[PDB]
This record gives structure tokens, C-alpha cells and sequence, in this order.
RNA sequence: UAGCUGGAGCCCAUUACGAGUUCUAUCAGGUAAAGCCAAUGAUUAGAGGCAUUGGGGACGCAACGUCCUCGACCUAUUCUCAAACUUUAAAUAGGUAGGAUGGCGCGGCUGCUUCGGUGAGCCGUGCCAUGGAAUCGGGUGCUCCAAGUGGGCCAUUUUUG
RNA sequence: UCAACGAGAACAGAAAUCUCGUGUGGAACAAAAGGGUAAAAGCUCGUUUGAUUCUGAUUUCCAGUACGAAUACGAACCGUG
RNA sequence: GGAUGCGAUCAUACCAGCACUAAGGCAUCGGAUCCCGUCAGAACUCCGAAGUUAAGCGUGCUUGGGCGAGAGUAGUACAAGGAUGGGUGACCUCUUGGGAAGUCCUCGUGUUGCAUUCCC
RNA sequence: AUCAGAGUGGCGCAGCGGAAGCGUGGUGGGCCCAUAACCCACAGGUCCCAGGAUCGAAACCUGGCUCUGAUACCA
């Protein structure tokens, strides 16, 4: 069916996204990017581990779909459905073309499928869990990385959950009560805005 | 057999091997094309110098 | 209310538009001198009417800003003789005459360009006869609708009657016959010498005595009946042609008190509730 | 503040009859306003040719006039003398104004003096305080500050405390 | 023609800059030109008359003939193996006077002043700029000297 | 036919003047990068309130009422993006100037210009101006007659199918 | 002053007409796309015929040829204000 | 410390929400005979001063939005020239030079000309 | 594989922007002992799915689909 990924492994062409010009593309393999309990708040799953891609390439939509489900089946069977949140951190926006008596006369091809362009040191997947339960995710990402063409690491990230705040700083800011907990995110507070819009106990310089 | 060909390859070399000939800058620069309202006056004064 | 992207993409217009005071499409066209004249500015005859004055100026355009050489107001007419009714058609006539006389006296060509010694409505242009061309100005109404009868065009008539050259035509002088397409000498004469207030003073005085008193108080208390308007304007025009010559707002409170007051509001809000 | 410049006062009444029709029918809807005002309505042509309402585009459907001053007050009190001086506490619009509608002849004015049918009509008045010429004049126009904008409490507490 | 009309390839060359759209400030009209000044041709998007071709946006040349609403500029276009002094008339909205010779014309007087001052005294001087060369020696009053060592690699 | 080339010369030349270069000053840029927590377009997920009723249960004897409900919507966020998207915005490359082809005085012309010796320019004359960054060096400086060529190919880098 | 949005008004509702507010242009400018514009280049009205005459210049293409188109003067005659 | 007219620079000048102002000036305002204007004296035009600072105008305030400046982001991203440089290649390093941008943090919120005029 | 064609009432087809019909079928009556046939009336449709312009679409054009027909050669 679909061509080998070696044909569409290197970036050789400028990005060719769906628009008022690239139309007739099919919808990509992947339609869901966040799986597991995506409703849990910041304080529940602190530990976060990412599958990071280490070579510039085109990970196909089919690959980046099959990888998440291979990272989900393991996590579900072992550590239960209520202890991980998976997020695929890349979207298939590049549209691959295929060209198929008549030779290369009129050689521009009709669109084939859709793939996501990655780069050196680009986070590709993330799982968030509880440190007591982190080993399962550590192995699940390793079990999913044999679905991608290049080299990847399985790197725990120094920050807290999916938030821009390190573990140390976020715990400092929780004890200082200078952070709004939003759900999966959090927001620092500070010295800008109107004094009015702040809650009575949430005023800082 | 593709009769359509195009390069600028070697054209900078042909241009520069005999210099990019700048025109000799001139005392008494040319007036052709200038504003006829200005030039009629300019001529008429030189008609009536002493 | 207006969102952040609105503010960030907003382009402000020119200050003298956000105040709604200038028409830049007119201004470019009035000030723009041909580039083969190189400096000779186009002097604009700028007349403006407030509710209680008739300002007039001769101004030219400079990079630094417009530079005035003769300013003539209606509130300097009392020094000449007109004490009441200083923003009417004839008052703007007098103000135009005064400004033209003063430009002439400042550039010293009045004696060769005296204009009409006496006002008339029949349209006036000067002979540029010999060696001295008249001072040439460009009238600038501003935002007013140039309808027939406008005080601006009374001021135009006065500026000409002083001797200035301002390109013009009689299609907006008061009393133009918009049907028949010529002026009436007598009706423009009436407007210039204040007939149009004189007949309304008589009209109120005949069958409206209470509005006459509530409506022309200053005319009353300066004792000027509708009977004495023309000759009054004769004398004021003669005077014009003969003699053309601590803290209450608060300081911006500075950073130290600002920062102290801020922590005070902060402690109030935080400690409370 | 109790500054007597801030006296609420009807800027204008506006009378609108839109018939969705044309020809002689609207020419009579012109008269039903011509008698009321003494000044000639201006027609309001349609737009958008929305068929389900039976109107082409650019064809005269409506007919309106603006009345202001003594005549507007005189005819406005008759307009509410229709309603028995009572509105819906919602006909007041949030900015400065309120409106209502009637069937003509429960006003005054003889009925078939042209032989024209009973046309209902749109009354709509926007109150003003003195000095909206600052938002209407051509030179130096600008908003009016909150302290001198009629609001809903201003229109309501104009309607119920006085004028009646 | 021949595949490309006058205002081709100018999706961004001829645009106004961001938040500088709309009106023409009066100074672009009250800056006056004289035959011989060096001016910069930069097209203005909103004024469509007298416009110069997209080649001339961002060049400099000497005014060579000045007329009402229009400046004659004379600039060098390089074609083949030769320089053609092209002569264009651009409406004044498209030209700004250059500050290339600002330093030159200041320094000309700054020089002739010193040649006068040298004629005053011993009449020897040399009015030339020299590019920044060797800096002479000097002592350094020994201060606290900060030792910096290459950082150990934290992978994170 | 233009380009590249030769031959015939000629014209001057170490004062000049020019440069496939740098320097100083000053213009122009929308490519890489970045951006979406900025407009356009795409796009993943939540958090909070909130609708004069997007549709329902249940209380609604009632409404100019609400708890759940798929959720519009607004608010502040979040993942990923653009050759035919951009606020911002490089590097290399582009243009111009760096004096003797400059200025100032005097007294003249104009049929242009100005309210006007007012300007614009030119004209005659007299004065100045240590050569006006570095380096380098005879020049296509001017012209004539004419040849062959007009199938290209490889490489490092940018790049389209 | 446009698109749109908020609130209101007999029949009238999502949408007919009216009124107020906000409205950086999210509308329109005959057509394709791009650029440009808010007392306008858009909408309505007024008067109109410069969509005229003579011959050059210049740009764009470029061999610095023609044509097409465009620009800036000149000498007329005019329109509008 | 003010104002008006004409302004140059066009957000440090805008936007939103507040509080306040001596004199003058501005404005608001009163009328519709005239010239003039429309459906409408609301607007535009002509005439005029009986009041009001209520709006406008002006000034100031906000841990405001925007804007402008700076520090950091960061010698990072990129990038000119060089390597019989590394690696299997994508790419990456070194050598001679240039060098950005968002979020985050701190500050600021107009300058000014000509003419006339008011203060205390 | 490209190039065309047609998609409209239950069926097969009309249709030139104001915008829905032809023949036949469906419905209720009438003639008939009864059914046809015939006579009189009655209801019709997502104008193939998603757009755009356009006073104004079902038609103009563009994307998404199904059936049908064409030209597919020198080695
Ligand atoms: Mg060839
Ligand atoms: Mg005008
Ligand atoms: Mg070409
Ligand atoms: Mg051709
Ligand atoms: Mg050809
Ligand atoms: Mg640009
Ligand atoms: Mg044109
Ligand atoms: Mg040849
Ligand atoms: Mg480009
Ligand atoms: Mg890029
Ligand atoms: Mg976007
Ligand atoms: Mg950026
Ligand atoms: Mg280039
Ligand atoms: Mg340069
Ligand atoms: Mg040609
Ligand atoms: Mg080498
Ligand atoms: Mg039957
Ligand atoms: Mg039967």
C-alpha cells in the first residue's frame, strides 16, 4: 500500500501545508493527540518523561499514530488507566506528494499523505506520571521508539508536569502561594495588572 | 535537445574582464531633456550678456 | 473593552485630526509650492470664526511649523470703534480690511495699493499696474461649508478691499443671485455695511418688543439703534485704514510617592479580607 | 449633580411606517405621516431583496420622518395617550432612547379625510441632554462623558417622575 | 512586458511600513531640492503617480532637473559591461534627501577652518583622517581579576 | 544583433584619474532566524464564568428562574505550524559621498521666479583652498574593421520537479 | 462612513424599515492576485467631457531597437472648485 | 501655571475607567428675519449673549491595556570565508569575522514652533 | 490513464438567472355488479455532496462522488 518511509525520510522540500493551494489532501492517520487522564490537575502527576527525536527527518502520520498507541497499551495494561497522561507533541502539517508510458512530462505530483517535520532535540512525545509509577512510562516510551525512523532518547525533563516551571521552583512557588493552578498548566502571579483583579490573598510586588 | 537554455554563468566574467566602463564625468554637464521653461530663460540671458 | 490586538494594530491619525481641527487634504494642496520655486512660500489667508471672535492670519508653511506675519482679531475692533456685534458679516469684513491694511503696512506697499477707500459690493480686483505686484494670498476656510453668504467670504471681500490679492470669484459673496448668476451690488453693500442686522433690528422692534430686548441687549446698552449702523461702519473702517498697528493643575506625582502609595493600597487590600 | 445644564429633553421623535410594498399603498402611507408632521417623510428603500418577505432590492418599502421640538412633544404625549402613558420597562434602550408602536387613529386627526386605511406606526425617541452638539458638530467632534449621557435609569426616571 | 510588468515582484518592496500607513507628513513636501544634491529614491506605496520602477527603490543619485511636483534624478544602472546614467523623474513623495554628504560638507568647513588657523601660525598642518591604528601602551592599575573556567557539561 | 577576441591606430598620462578591495558616514532591503502567550490561515487540550432562552430532564401552579445536559460564547491559558502569513528581523551581497569638476567676495543678464534683489541659474572678475581615509596602478580614454562562438559539462554552497 | 457587533421599536421572527452606541477598516473600489485609501481612492449629490490639440523627453522590455503601457515638462484650449 | 488660531514631529502623543480646574479664551448655548440647509435650524448657514462649567477642552490617577526605552534572552538561532575536519548519512565541530527574535524583568506616558492673550 | 457526458417527482426526461414542469405513476371521488379503461379534482421534490460570486442559482464557474462514452500508435 503506502510507500516505504525511506522515500520520505529526508527533508528536501520547503514546507507544503494544506491551504487554498494544496487541496485534495486526505485526512491524516492521527486525529487524537492527548490520551489517558487529561483531566487531572498539576499536583497529581509531577514526573514527566519525553521521547525526544535526535535527527532532522519526516516522521509520518502513521508512525506518530502507531507510536502513541504502542505507548498507551503498555501503560494501560500495567499501571492502569488513571496514572498517565500521554501527549504527542507534533502535528502532521507537511503534505507529501507522490508522482505516478508518460514520463516526467508534467512531473508535479498529487498529494499522497501527511507527515510532521521534526528537528534535532525536538520533544516528540510526553508522558506524565507519579515518580513512584514513573518506571512504566520509562519503558513504554522505549517500547514506542521502535516505531520512528531515526535515533531518539527517552529523557526525563527537569520541569514539573507539562509546565514551564522546574520541580524546585514550582514547589517553592507552591509554598509561597504565588502560582495560579489552572488544570494541566499553572500561571505565575506578579507585579503587573490592577490591584483590584487580584484575590485578597494574592497580591505581590 | 532541450532548446531552452539559460544561465548567467560566465557573464560576470565577460562583463568585468574589460571593466565596468563608467562614463567620463563631465565639466559642463548636458542640458538635453531639462525643463524647457528653465532652458529658454537660461539661453536668453546668455543672449543678453555683455 | 477594545481588545489587546485592536490596540496593538491601531494606527493613530495626526494630532490635528484626532482633535478634529485640520483637513490635511486641503492643507497639502494649499501649502505645497512648486519645487521649481525652491523657497517662495504660499501665503495663506487663514480666517476662522469662533462663537465670539473672527480670527484672521496670514501664515506660511515652514518645516518647524507655520509662521504668522499678521494676525487680526475682531476683539481689537473696539479700539477702532466697533463695540457691539463683532462676529457678524460686516465685522468679518472689517477684520479682513484690517488684516489686509496691516500686511500692506508691514510690507510697505499700502500707498501704492490703497484698495477701495470706501467699501463696495461690486467685485474688486486691483491693478498690478507698475513694478509692484500686490501681496498674493490663498484663502483657507478650514472646515466651514463654503455656502453663499459666508462670513469667510465677507472677510475675503474685506481683505481685497484692503488691497490684497486673493484668487476668488463672486459665487459665494453674500447676495449672489444663485438663480440669475450675478451679484447684486446693493444687497452685498447692505451685508457689508450691516444692513442685514439693521432690518432685523427694525423687524423685531416693530412687532416683537420682548425678543428685541432679550436678543440685542448689548446693542441696547450701547445705544446703537438699527438707524446708525452704516455710518458707524464708515467710522470704524476709517479707523482701520488709518491706524493698522501660580500652580493650579496638579504635578505628576513622582516615583517615590507613587511607589509608597502603591504598597499602601497593597497592604490595605491584602491585610483586609 | 443638580447642575441645571443637565436637563433631560427629547431630542427627536421618529415616525416610521414600513409597508414592504410600493405604488399607491406606500403613497398613502406617506400621507398617514404627512398629516401627523406637516413635513414630508422620506422613503426608505429596501435592501438585500429578501424574497420570503416579498421585497425586491432598492425598491421603496418604508417611509419615515423626524420630528423635533414643540411638535414632537405634542405628538409624543398623544402617542402615550394611546398607551395610557405606560411602556414595558424594556422599550427603553440601553444607550439613550425608547420606542413603541401604535395603530394610527386612536390618536387625533380625522380618519378618511384622504380615505387612507389605519396604518400602525413606529414611535421612537432618543433623549438628549444639552450639549450633544459636541458629538455632532463637524469641527472638533468627540464623545460625551458619562456624567452627561442619558442612560436607562435616566430615561425611566425622566418618564415616571415628570412629563406626566 | 516580456513576462514582467512594471510593478512585479513588489509584494513587499512597495508596501508601507507597519503603523506608518495613511497620511503623508508635510515635511516630505516642504523639504526643497536644488540641482546637485544627492537624494535617495525610495518609492512610496500610496502615491501612485510619478513612481519609479522597482529597480530604483533604495538607490542614491544627484538631482539633475527640478520641476513642479517632480524631481529629476540621475543614477547609475549597471547593464552589460557599462554603467548607464539613467535619468528618471520621480514625484517628490518618493525621494528623501540623503545624509551621505552630511559629514563631508561639515568636514569641508571643519578643514578649511584649520587650514586658516594654520596659516595664522607656523603654516604647516595636515587635514586628513587616519583609520584607527595601533593603540599605545599604558599601565593597568591592578584590580580584582576574575578567573573563568569552562563549564562542566550538564546534559540537562 | 549585443557580449567575450584580435588587428589598425590615435589621445593623453605620472600631475591627475580610476579600482571585481577595505575604511568612515549615510540610505535601501523582508532571506535565514524568530512569532502566534500579536493581525491572516491552520491547529491539540483543558481551566473559569457567562447567555434576554442554541437545543433538554427536574423543580418550574408562575416568571422579567435555576442544578445537571451536548455544549455555543467570552475570559486568561496550552501543543504544533506556513513557498504563495507576518509585528520583529540578521549574515553575505546593493547604492552614494570622501574636494582642484570646491567655495566666498564684487558687478552684470534673463523673455523664468517672487509682494519684492525675492530666488534660480548663468556671465565677467578677484581672492583663497598642504591635495582632503588606507592601499594599488598608466589607462578602453576614443574610434574603426573584423574573426570565432551562440550544443556545454563537473565541483563546494543556496535551491525547484 | 464602510463590514460587523450590543441594545431597542406595531404586525416584524435569524433575516424587511427605523434610532443610539462601539466600530483601524475586518467593507467597497467592474474583473484574477498583490499593493493603496477613511472629512478618501469608498457611498450620495452637484457641474461636466483632460477619454481634447502639436511634437518631443523619460521609464518599463531592452540590442538600452520598435510596439504596448506609464510618467514628467513644454505651447494651446478647457472642465470643476 | 493657562488659552486660542495655524502648526511641525505622528500613540512617550492612543485606548479604557475615574477625580478635578483661578482669570481669560474656548466651548456649551438663545433665535430662524435674512444669505443659506435639509424629511428634520439635530447638522450646515445667518443673527445674538440670558445661564452653565454638565459635556467638550485641559490636567492628574491606575501594582491598567497599548506604545516607546533598557537589561536579559544570547554570543544562543542563524550566518560570510577555511579544513585530505569528525560521522555511515542527516548533520556536527574547530579556525578567521558578523550577529538576531518571543515570553520573563525594570523605567517612562510626550517634545515644540509663529502670532495674539490671561494669570498675581 | 487522461478527455468529455449526465446526474432534476416513485420512473424515464424538460429546462435561457423572476425561482419546477413533460409523459407516467400516487392519492379522494364519479361511471361500473366489480376491476380496468375513462371523467373530475389533490399532494410532489434535500434540482448529485461543499463553496464562492451574482438584484437573483438548480443553471456560471470551482472543489467532493457515481455511471456512461471516447483516443490510447512507430518500435
Ligand atoms: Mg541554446
Ligand atoms: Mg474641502
Ligand atoms: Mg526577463
Ligand atoms: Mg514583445
Ligand atoms: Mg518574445
Ligand atoms: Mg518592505
Ligand atoms: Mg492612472
Ligand atoms: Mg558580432
Ligand atoms: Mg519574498
Ligand atoms: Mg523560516
Ligand atoms: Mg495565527
Ligand atoms: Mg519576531
Ligand atoms: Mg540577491
Ligand atoms: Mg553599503
Ligand atoms: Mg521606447
Ligand atoms: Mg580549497
Ligand atoms: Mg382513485
Ligand atoms: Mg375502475
Amino acid at each position: 500500500g503506502r510507500r516505504p518511509a525511506r522515500c520520505y525520510r529526508q527533508i528536501k522540500n520547503k514546507p507544503y501545508p494544506k491551504s487554498r493551494y494544496c487541496r485534495g489532501v486526505p485526512d491524516p492517520k492521527i486525529r487524537i493527540y492527548d490520551v489517558g487522564m487529561k483531566k487531572k490537575g498539576v499536583d497529581e502527576f509531577p514526573s514527566c518523561v519525553h521521547l525526544v527525536s535526535w535527527e532532522k527527518e519526516n516522521v509520518s502520520s502513521e508512525a506518530l499514530e502507531a507510536a502513541r498507541i504502542a505507548c498507551n497499551k503498555y501503560m494501560t495494561k500495567n499501571a492502569g488507566k488513571d496514572a498517565f497522561h500521554l501527549r504527542v507533541r507534533v502535528h502532521p502539517y507537511h503534505v507529501l506528494r507522490i508522482n505516478k508510458q508518460t514520463g516526467m512530462r508534467g512531473a508535479f505530483g498529487k498529494p499522497l499523505g501527511t507527515c510532521a517535520r521534526v528537528d534535532i532535540g525536538q520533544v516528540l512525545l510526553s508522558v506524565r506520571c507519579k515518580e513512584s509509577n514513573a518506571v512504566h512510562a520509562d519503558e513504554a516510551l522505549r517500547r514506542a521508539k521502535f516505531k520512528f525512523p531515526g535515533r531518539q532518547k527517552i529523557i526525563r525533563s527537569r520541569k514539573w508536569g507539562f509546565t514551564k516551571f522546574n520541580r524546585a521552583d514550582y514547589i517553592k512557588y507552591k509554598s509561597e502561594g504565588r502560582i495560579v493552578p489552572d488544570g494541566v498548566n499553572a500561571k505565575l502571579l506578579g507585579v503587573h495588572g490592577p490591584i483590584a483583579k487580584r484575590a485578597p490573598g494574592q497580591a505581590i510586588l | 535537445a532541450k532548446s531552452k537554455n539559460h544561465t548567467a554563468h560566465n557573464q560576470s566574467y565577460k562583463a568585468h574582464r574589460n571593466g565596468i566602463k563608467k562614463p567620463k564625468r563631465q565639466r559642463q554637464a548636458s542640458t538635453k531633456g531639462m525643463d524647457p521653461k528653465f532652458l529658454r530663460n537660461l539661453r536668453y540671458s546668455r543672449k543678453h550678456n555683455v | 473593552q477594545k481588545t489587546r490586538a485592536y490596540s496593538k494594530r491601531f494606527q493613530v491619525k495626526f494630532k490635528r485630526r484626532r482633535q478634529g481641527k485640520t483637513d490635511y487634504r486641503a492643507r497639502l494642496r494649499l501649502t505645497n509650492q512648486d519645487k521649481n520655486k525652491y523657497n517662495t512660500p504660499k501665503y495663506r489667508f487663514v480666517v476662522r470664526f469662533t462663537n465670539k471672535d473672527v480670527t484672521a492670519q496670514i501664515v506660511y508653511a515652514t518645516i518647524a511649523g507655520d509662521i504668522v506675519m499678521a494676525a487680526a482679531y475682531s476683539h481689537e475692533l473696539p479700539r477702532y470703534g466697533l463695540e457691539v456685534g463683532l462676529t457678524n458679516y460686516a465685522a468679518a469684513y472689517c477684520t479682513g480690511l484690517l488684516l489686509a491694511r496691516r500686511v500692506l503696512k508691514c510690507r510697505d506697499l499700502d500707498q501704492e495699493y490703497e484698495g477701495n477707500v470706501e467699501a463696495t459690493g461690486e467685485d474688486f480686483s486691483v491693478e498690478p499696474a507698475d513694478e509692484r505686484r500686490p501681496f498674493r494670498a490663498l484663502l483657507d476656510v478650514g472646515l466651514i461649508r463654503t455656502t453663499t453668504g459666508n462670513r469667510v467670504f465677507g472677510a475675503l471681500k474685506g481683505a481685497l478691499d484692503g488691497g490684497l490679492d486673493i484668487p476668488h470669484s463672486d459665487k459665494r459673496f453674500a447676495g449672489f443671485k444663485k438663480d440669475e448668476k450675478q451679484l447684486d451690488a446693493e444687497i452685498h453693500r447692505k451685508y457689508i455695511y450691516g444692513g442685514h442686522v439693521a432690518d432685523y433690528m427694525k423687524s423685531l422692534a416693530d412687532e416683537e418688543p420682548e425678543k428685541y430686548q432679550s436678543h440685542f441687549s448689548e446693542y441696547i446698552k450701547k445705544g446703537i439703534e438699527a438707524d446708525n449702523m452704516e455710518a458707524l461702519y464708515k467710522k470704524v473702517h476709517a479707523a482701520i485704514r488709518a491706524d493698522p498697528t501660580k500652580r493650579y493643575n496638579p504635578k505628576k506625582l513622582t516615583y517615590e510617592q507613587r511607589k509608597a502609595s502603591l504598597v499602601e493600597r497593597l497592604n490595605a487590600l491584602n491585610s483586609s479580607a | 449633580q443638580l447642575n441645571p445644564m443637565r436637563e433631560i429633553k427629547v431630542q427627536k421623535l421618529v415616525l416610521n411606517i414600513s409597508v414592504g410594498e410600493s405604488g399607491d399603498r406606500l403613497t398613502r402611507a406617506a400621507k398617514v405621516l404627512e398629516q401627523l408632521s406637516g413635513q414630508s417623510p422620506v422613503f426608505s428603500k429596501a435592501r438585500y431583496t429578501v424574497r420570503s418577505f416579498g421585497i425586491r432590492r432598492n425598491e421603496k418599502i418604508a417611509c419615515y420622518v423626524t420630528i423635533r421640538g414643540e411638535k414632537a412633544m405634542q405628538l409624543l404625549e398623544s402617542g402615550l395617550k394611546v398607551k395610557e402613558y405606560e411602556l414595558l420597562r424594556r422599550n427603553f434602550s440601553d444607550t439613550g432612547c425608547f420606542g413603541f408602536g401604535i395603530q394610527e387613529h386612536i390618536d387625533l386627526g380625522m380618519k378618511y379625510d384622504p380615505s387612507t386605511g389605519i396604518y400602525g406606526m413606529d414611535f421612537f425617541v432618543v433623549l438628549e441632554r444639552a450639549g450633544y452638539r459636541v458629538s455632532r458638530r463637524r469641527r472638533c467632534k468627540a464623545r460625551v462623558g458619562i456624567h452627561q449621557r442619558v442612560t436607562k435609569e435616566d430615561a425611566m426616571k425622566w418618564f415616571q417622575v415628570k412629563y406626566e | 512586458p516580456a513576462g514582467h510588468g512594471l510593478r512585479s515582484r513588489t509584494r513587499d518592496l512597495f508596501a508601507r511600513p507597519f503603523r506608518k500607513k495613511g497620511y503623508i507628513p508635510l515635511t516630505t513636501y516642504l523639504r526643497t531640492y536644488k540641482v546637485g544634491e544627492h537624494v535617495d529614491v525610495k518609492v512610496n506605496g500610496a502615491v501612485h503617480k510619478g513612481m519609479p520602477h522597482k529597480f530604483y527603490h533604495g538607490r542614491t543619485g544627484r538631482v539633475w532637473n527640478v520641476t513642479k511636483r517632480a524631481i529629476g534624478v540621475e543614477i547609475n544602472k549597471q547593464v552589460g559591461n557599462r554603467i548607464i546614467k539613467k535619468r528618471i523623474h520621480v514625484r517628490v513623495e518618493h525621494v528623501q534627501p540623503s545624509r551621505c554628504n552630511e559629514e563631508f560638507l561639515q568636514r569641508k568647513l571643519n578643514n578649511d577652518k584649520l587650514k586658516a588657523e594654520a596659516k595664522v601660525r607656523g603654516e604647516v598642518i595636515s587635514t586628513k583622517r587616519q583609520p584607527a591604528g595601533p593603540k599605545p601602551g599604558f599601565m593597568v592599575e591592578g584590580t580584582t581579576i576574575e578567573t573563568v573556567t569552562p563549564i562542566p557539561y550538564d546534559v540537562v
